[PDB]
RNA sequence: GCAUUUGCCAAAGAUGUUUUCAUUAAUCAAGAACGAAAGUUAGGGGAUCAAAGACGAUCAGAUACCGUCGUAGUCUUAACUAUAAACUAUACCGACUCGGGAUCGGCUGGAAUAAAUGUCCAGUCGGCACCGUAUGAGAAAUCAAAGUCUUUGGGUUCUGGGGGAAG
RNA sequence: AUAGCGUAUAUUAAAGUUGUUGCAGUUAAAAAGCUCGUAGUUGAACUUCUGUUCAGGUUCAUUUCGAUUCGUCGUGUGAAACU
């Protein structure tokens, strides 16, 4: 069900503002995508995919797709199964000949 | 030979001007592999007014023995908190046979062991972060501190030895409510230290959109990292 | 107690991995090679190096030396004899299926294209 | 035997988010486990969720968006005066900034907050943060 | 039945016998098989192969460095493959059997590395390197079989890491596909390195 | 602490277990903790058995001399002791039949 | 606590149910039913082993660890005794959450032989138990629960509060 | 510490060392040997849900309007929920 999924993304993420709207978190940490945990100052297992965009001709464009995967995550072996799905999100695991 | 020969990726973009933002660091969770690392956004210049003053502190230094053949074979372990009374704190502790050498050792353990301690507000979010967002807490062994938001003035209630380490994190008031063995002070420090990491780790309401996408500093500066080593 | 000290052995190791071509089958020779090779101190040491060096050269002539790397000498012209082939072993054209291969293939929707499956009594 | 649904159902959940489940299936429901459910949902802790028809009592999917940090319910839902209020919002939450204490009122049933702007409030529920 | 790129990738895949794997499914791998054989052996989708290996080779693609992208292997097969692999994709790898701990944890190895993308033969013969992976925040591409520890791994290529026939090909497949991507190649043309080079050969 | 999870002995459901007499001791021990080995003894020594062979007698179906059955029951206490099982190492304590 | 055969006597789990009944239920002070041994009362029975005892030996000492014998008991009927490292030293009912095969009982599909109260493949309830593993617990040994407890609250019973004197 | 400061005793906090909040109970003290069972304590799910429109404020948001100043009001939308 799509539903809760596209409206947790929907707006952007902005750390503990104040009144006079000013942001304080001193960085604002990257979140696992499939989990939506959040990615420590120290996780040792935790990584980032660089994955790249391909041009309907079998060429390779200077454009890149990231995905988080969290430490846990990754060491259930989920990862696999997590990005091949976060692929299916962002419409393009299923790669068309 | 006071030069900085980088050995990892990041020493290595650090020692060459990029990236300088600590922070910047910790949002990608780079891997503080150096020690030099830190020393290089701490400046020793000392112009002996900013709070960003990088503060080396040592706590412990105890006597660890191990019996044999007729000898107590005596070395000593020592305790350094390293911390800008601004928002970034280090535990370190060492063991080593001269004294000397375990607190230089721990200062250096303590520095690779840098965390960031997100603060925050309670109630009326007026102009700076006096307390923590929420309440966390530091395990150890069988230690249990728990780190409480707080009004203005109530400031770190907490036993001589958390306290310690909460003004080097730039926390300003917080009751604690300590749990179970207190004179293993290495667990202590290593509770509060690891209380005020998981500052970060608690996921709140006041984050759950999406992130803003961004790039490993290493597929940025790639061509780089090819020139000295070249 | 006849066994080598490490050195003695990194010596024969290291002199056989620089100079193997013009290492003999004779103690004697190398010896005098391996001295005129190097830095060994003592006499005495130089042979006890020679005598195990030569010993591995013995050793070689089998093939099998662990720790030894005889790169251009032989590692290398080991590749330059083994790369000519003719037609890839596995052939585009026809291929062949068997039961299950065909049963995974039904499903895939792949079950027939380009390759010929073969019944068995 | 069972009781308190709300808190079977409840904990069922938590345990989902903190096992990282992407769904949950909780079985015995009843309009309390649903209304405390779409307060949760209202609030944005829980995502969109179904309840199938279980000829005796029905049983519910619950979609996981991964913002709930834990959601339990309070051993016997002691009555609660509007007096009564912070000293359970100090108890209870995690801060003065998550709260979600769900109480039981004539008034139904309202956040932790609402009770304050409806003025009554009266035994507890459970909570979320 | 997409081009016929599609159609030999198959039919070779399909040559190899990479569908073929033992005799223990790894619950973890559950969904990448496919008919569980009835003289007891297990046969995964080949649509999985392809496909998964399309995404390894984009992933691989996505570094800016060639050198940062490392390929490992211990078995005596995949050594042969991965050699040539690491040649053709100008990626780093090592020959020497064991793995030496502390590669990448320890910053003083002989063989100490920082490669941004890794690829392992198997989850099981090279578990030590994956293990340390998991120290550096680097991600992992492996062949995966029917058995082994689906963990810490995050692209999988499940196929039969026993066969040289299966193991080479597929590293075969990445790379000119690989090439393709890069624009070392052009998508439809062929490519003129036979698969044999990447063959275990046991001289006498 | 504790040091085994079986203590020594099977007992997985029932509450007690008959006890049974040592091959050595005669000490009465659990029969499902006690040490067993049921072993094909053989009736005379190698070399040996050759000499009654060609002296023998009887038909000779290629059967030889009945070998002997020992069914072996012995208590830890004197079971150790008497070379049988010997005090093993902390992991290898789990290893069953190497 | 329970292992020779066979036959009766009332009982039990689990599985199977498109059967009824429809809160009847969880745990529990009071209050009861049980509870190896050893031990006790009054009769049986008395083969073996054997507390006490009688002897040999061993010892500097041995009424102790070995050896030769032997009474009570050990067996039984009818009374009485209630404790035991009565141990998983881990209260019962309930819900959740990792992987994996192998088991015992029942069921459902299927295959070969064969047409077997058998075998195997695959499910699955319920029952001992094990293997691997945890960014879950712990003081640790270790724990798939000794887990879902400072992010401190499903229901209920019993118990502890430095040690020795002391059960 | 300071016109104050020691000491003795009872008592409060430190005592999550008597604990409803908030303990412990394999091995540190602590599950009863085991079952039955009235008091007590504890108990599954259903019964107008919901929609439309109007209105009063409330808030919050604001590619925005009128006023005032050292920080508020009025107006409009959307929204939610209250009523
Ligand atoms: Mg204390
Ligand atoms: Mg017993
Ligand atoms: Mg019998
Ligand atoms: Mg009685
Ligand atoms: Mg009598
Ligand atoms: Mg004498
Ligand atoms: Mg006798
Ligand atoms: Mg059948
Ligand atoms: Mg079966
Ligand atoms: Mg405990
Ligand atoms: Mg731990
Ligand atoms: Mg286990
Ligand atoms: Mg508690
Ligand atoms: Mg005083
Ligand atoms: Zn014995």
């Amino acid at each position: 069900m799509n539903s809760g999924r596209a409206n947790q993304r929907s707006k952007p993420m902005t750390g503990l503002i104040n009144d006079k709207k000013e942001k304080i978190d001193a960085y604002l940490p990257r979140k696992c995508d499939w989990s939506n945990k959040l990615i420590f100052s120290n996780d040792q297992s935790s990584v980032q995919i660089a994955i790249a965009e391909v041009g309907e001709n079998g060429q390779a464009t200077g454009s890149k797709t990231n995905v988080v995967l969290c430490g846990s995550v990754r060491s259930k072996g989920e990862a696999h199964i997590a990005l091949e799905n976060i692929l299916r999100e962002r419409g393009l695991y299923p790669i068309q000949e | 030979k006071n030069d900085w020969q980088p050995q990892t990726k990041l020493g290595r973009l650090v020692k060459y001007g990029k990236i300088s933002s600590l922070d910047e660091i910790f949002k990608y969770s780079i891997p503080i592999k150096e020690p030099e690392i830190i020393d290089h956004f701490y400046p020793k210049n000392k112009d002996v007014q900013a709070e960003h003053k990088l503060m080396e502190e040592v706590l412990q230094i105890t006597p660890v023995q191990k019996q044999t053949q007729a000898g107590q074979r005596t070395r000593f372990k020592g305790f350094v908190v390293v911390g800008d009374s601004n928002g970034h704190i280090g535990l370190g502790w060492k063991v080593a046979k001269e004294v000397q050498g375990a607190i230089k050792g721990a200062i250096t353990h303590a520095k690779l062991n840098m965390v960031p301690v997100r603060k925050g507000y309670w109630g009326n979010k007026i102009a700076n972060a006096h307390t923590i967002p929420q309440k966390i807490t530091g395990k150890s062994g069988s230690v249990r501190i728990r780190l409480v938001p707080a009004p203005r003035g109530t400031g770190i209630v907490a036993a001589p030895i958390p306290k310690k380490v909460l003004q080097f994190a730039g926390v300003q008031d917080i009751y604690t409510s300590s749990q179970g063995c207190t004179r293993t002070r290495g667990n202590f420090l290593k509770a509060t230290y690891y209380a005020l990491a998981n500052t970060y780790r608690y996921l709140t309401p006041d984050f759950w959109g999406k992130p803003e996408d961004n790039e490993l500093p290493f597929e940025t500066f790639s061509e780089f990292l090819h020139t000295k080593a070249q | 107690g006849r066994v080598r000290t490490k050195t003695v052995k990194r010596a024969a190791k290291s002199l056989i991995e620089h100079y193997y071509s013009k290492l003999t089958n004779d103690f004697h020779f190398n010896k005098k090679i391996l001295s005129e090779v190097a830095q060994v101190p003592s006499k005495r040491l130089r042979n006890k190096i020679a005598g195990f060096a030569t010993h591995l050269m013995k050793r070689i002539q089998k093939g099998p030396v662990r720790g030894i790397s005889l790169k251009v000498q032989e590692e290398e012209r080991e590749r330059r004899l083994d790369y000519v082939p003719e037609k890839s072993i596995i052939d585009i054209e026809k291929v062949t299926i068997d039961n299950e291969t065909k049963e995974m293939l039904k499903k895939l929707g792949y079950q027939n294209i380009p390759g010929l499956v073969s019944a068995s009594a | 035997v069972k009781v308190n649904i709300l808190a079977e159902c409840l904990k069922d959940l938590v345990n989902a988010e903190k096992m990282g489940k992407k769904q949950v299936l909780l079985r015995p429901v009843s309009k309390v486990v649903l209304k405390f459910l779409r307060i949760m949902q209202k609030n944005g802790y829980i995502g969109e969720f179904e309840v199938i028809d279980d000829h005796r009592s029905k049983k519910v999917v619950v979609e996981l968006i991964g913002r709930i940090n834990k959601c339990g319910v309070i051993s016997p839902r002691y009555d609660v005066p509007l007096a009564d209020f912070e000293k359970w919002t100090n108890n209870i939450l995690p801060s003065r900034q998550f709260g979600n204490v769900v109480l039981t009122t004539t008034y139904g049933i309202l956040t932790h907050e609402e009770c304050r702007k409806r003025h009554t409030g009266g035994k507890i529920l459970g909570f979320f943060y | 039945m997409a081009t016929q790129r599609k159609q030999d990738d198959i039919k070779r895949l399909l040559a190899s016998n990479c569908h073929q794997a033992t005799i223990n499914l790894n619950n973890q791998m559950k969904r990448y098989i496919s008919h569980k054989g009835v003289n007891g052996i297990h046969y995964i989708n080949i649509e999985e192969t392809w496909q998964k290996i399309k995404l390894a080779a984009r992933v691989i693609a996505a570094v800016q460095h060639p050198e940062d992208v490392m390929v490992v292997c211990s078995r005596i097969y995949g050594q042969r493959a991965a050699i040539k692999f690491a040649g053709y994709t100008h990626c780093k790898s090592t020959s020497s059997s064991r793995w030496t701990p502390g590669t990448l944890t320890n910053y003083q190895t002989l063989k100490y590395e920082e490669p941004r993308v890794l690829i392992v033969t198997d989850p099981r013969s090279d578990f030590q390197a994956i293990k340390e992976a998991s120290y550096v925040n680097i991600p992992v591409i492996a062949l995966c079989d029917s058995d082994s520890p689906l963990a810490y791994v995050d692209v999988v290529i499940p196929c039969n890491n026993r066969s040289t026939e299966s193991i080479s090909m597929i590293y075969w497949m990445i790379a000119r596909e690989v090439k393709i991507l890069r624009g070392e190649l052009s998508k439809d043309e062929e490519w003129e390195v036979m698969v044999d080079l990447f063959y275990h050969k046991t001289l006498p | 602490p504790v040091k085994r999870r079986n203590a020594g002995r099977s007992q997985k459901n029932r509450g007690h277990t008959r006890t049974v007499p040592c091959t050595n001791c005669g000490r009465q021990v659990a029969k499902d903790k006690a040490v067993k080995r049921y072993t094909v003894r053989d009736m005379v020594d190698p070399s040996s058995k050759r000499d009654i062979q060609q002296k023998l007698a009887f038909e000779n179906e290629k059967q030889g001399i009945p070998k002997l059955y020992v069914k072996l029951q012995y208590c830890i206490s004197c079971a150790i002791h008497s070379r049988v099982v010997r005090v093993r190492c902390a992991e290898d304590r789990r290893i069953r039949r190497p």
